[PDB]
């Protein structure tokens, strides 16, 4: 007896509020609510070394992987970026 | 830094309601903000005039909004029912009160009078013992 | 917010004029005056579908956008702020700009004593948007930009297939059409790499112009948490000046926010100690 | 004056700047040593691959030149994209701070 | 201590108030040598 809706979505109970030109709501009472809320602040800490993934324990394949340039620096200096900005995020979200 | 490590008056930053305080908690990779907020919960209704003209000038509250249960008018903060008398200490004159708007009429008690009428009572008696004798 | 609130019927704001930002019934669509303007004055494609581009549409429609802002608006001209910490509490509107005057650190009789001017240069000040957005049409550029920006990208990306990528022709099924498997694959690998290249900078490029936007769009939650449902003392973060209110509105791929805000205008030199 | 002796004496104080630009310059010249490598190609200088080589046999080391050399631009660009969207969030919460 | 103060009177309510008092309860004096 169940099954799957579809259907227009609700954006919320309509409320209408009695306003007027002399008219005054105050509370009497109030509510001390504690809410939750989760951030992100770092990830884990990744290195690949571009040799090894891209060429594994074979020198045949590192000789051809040589001309390819700086690639494999490069990748490897972005990775170590990722890594202390880790680090840094951590020291300034915890060490305040 | 502004929850945990103070106050934030911005609205709806550390969490819903006007914030009071905060809590941090590690969690992997992350943090949890514990947002503890006031607020408000049982409103009711009252009639309420932006001054009040009393000795024909008006009067404005220092701090909070006038309010009227329709019997008796006070001065009450603005978050909380806490009605007062309205005193001169409570309010501030500015002007007549010919040119605000939905301005209305109620005595405003200054504590001065008062003191000096017991003390007037007292000068009286005193008056009227010194013609005894 | 949680809750759609409604304008009530009678419209005695101690003459302060909404009817330019609050929505009326004559449009089928839930929109406002400027609203409508800003609708109008951005511009919101077969060719780009058949090639497996297609645009989806957003899960919430214009008119539920529109329904969300008028619920914003209502709160804001019918109870203050004190809708957005919690319960909904009316309250008249020249109070409410009476707290705003004590929040700008000028006393609040200072309204009362000049409300039906305050009201007059406001009424005018909203009606200078109307003369301002529907004359110039720059001024709506932050949002054209984003517009075309996602249109030019996708037409570079319909016109990367036209490209031969050092293949002998640039349309698959005439390397199909002439070539035996063997030799057709040398090309067609080709053809592959081309466009993979082509995929992949349109998604790096799809992602870096989603993070800016995702960055804008906190930036304009932001603003929506303190300028519209509360007031905020940040030094020309709600507009210029001491800010008083806000107004928000819709607009294609968009918000615009007018924030009324208190200028001094003429000074007198007085000597001090 | 504490601040004419903070910054006059120690150097890396303004070291959030200074590695703005050095990676700026690294970021150029690794693309500039993208040059020197073959890619593949029997040389480097294309004006070799031109001398060396007839219009036939030359187009399919040339044709690696350029892979090379445009996916060696399509990385610098998108690096420079990734630290562009860095500074503008700095440059905006510089402009908040003012 | 204050750097730039200048000389001006501050008028207190109650010395006025308490003023009027004074020349009531004078007037009162006087009537009472009255008869």
């Amino acid at each position: 007896s169940q099954s799957i809706i579809a259907y227009t979505m609700s954006l919320g109970a309509e409320n209408s509020v009695a306003y007027s030109n002399n008219s005054i709501a105050i509370p009497t009472n109030f509510t001390i609510s504690v809410t939750t809320e989760i951030l992100p602040v770092s990830m884990t800490k990744t290195s690949v070394d571009c040799t090894m993934y891209i060429c594994g324990d074979s020198t045949e394949c590192s000789n051809l992987l040589l001309q390819y340039g700086s690639f494999c620096t490069q990748l490897n200096r972005a990775l170590t970026g990722i890594a202390v900005e880790q680090d840094k995020n951590t020291q300034e979200v915890f060490a305040q | 830094s502004e929850c945990v490590l103070g106050q934030s008056k911005r609205v709806d930053f550390c969490g819903k309601g006007y914030h009071l305080m905060s809590f941090p908690q590690s969690a992997p990779h992350g943090v949890v903000f514990l947002h503890v907020t006031y607020v408000p919960a049982q409103e009711k209704n009252f009639t309420t005039a932006p001054a009040i003209c009393h000795d024909g000038k008006a009067h404005f509250p220092r701090e909070g909004v006038f309010v009227s249960n329709g019997t008796h008018w006070f001065v009450t903060q603005r978050n909380f029912y806490e009605p007062q008398i309205i005193t001169t200490d409570n309010t501030f004159v500015s002007g007549n009160c010919d040119v605000v708007i939905g301005i209305v009429n109620n005595t405003v008690y200054d504590p001065l009078q008062p003191e000096l009428d017991s003390f007037k009572e007292e000068l009286d008696k005193y008056f009227k013992n010194h013609t005894s004798p | 917010v949680k809750q759609i609130y409604k304008t009530p019927p009678i419209k005695d704001f101690g003459g302060f004029n909404f009817s330019q930002i609050l929505p009326d019934p004559s449009k089928p669509s839930k929109r406002s005056f400027i609203e409508d303007l800003l609708f109008n004055k951005v511009t919101l494609i077969c060719a780009q579908k058949f090639n497996g581009l297609t645009v989806l549409p957003p899960l919430l429609t214009d008119e539920m956008i529109a329904q969300y802002t008028s619920a914003l608006l209502a709160g804001t001209i019918t109870s203050g702020w004190t809708f957005g910490a919690g319960a909904a509490l009316q309250i008249p509107f020249a109070m409410q700009m009476a707290y705003r005057f004590n929040g700008i650190g000028v006393t609040q009789n200072v309204l009362y004593e000049n409300q039906k001017l305050i009201a007059n240069q406001f009424n005018s000040a909203i009606g200078k948007i109307q003369d301002s957005l529907s004359s110039t049409a720059s001024a709506l550029g932050k949002l054209q930009n984003v517009v075309n920006q996602n249109a030019q990208a996708l037409n570079t990306l319909v016109k990367q297939l036209s490209s031969n990528f050092g293949a002998i022709s640039s349309v698959l099924n005439d390397i199909l059409s002439r070539l035996d498997k063997v030799e057709a694959e040398v090309q067609i690998d080709r053809l592959i790499t081309g466009r993979l290249q082509s995929l992949q900078t349109y998604v790096t490029q799809q992602l870096i112009r989603a993070a800016e936007i995702r960055a804008s769009a906190n930036l304009a939650a932001t603003k929506m948490s303190e300028c519209v449902l509360g007031q905020s003392k940040r030094v020309d973060f709600c507009g210029k000046g001491y800010h008083l209110m806000s107004f928000p509105q819709s607009a294609p791929h968009g918000v615009v926010f007018l924030h009324v805000t208190y200028v001094p205008a003429q000074e007198k030199n007085f000597t001090t100690a």
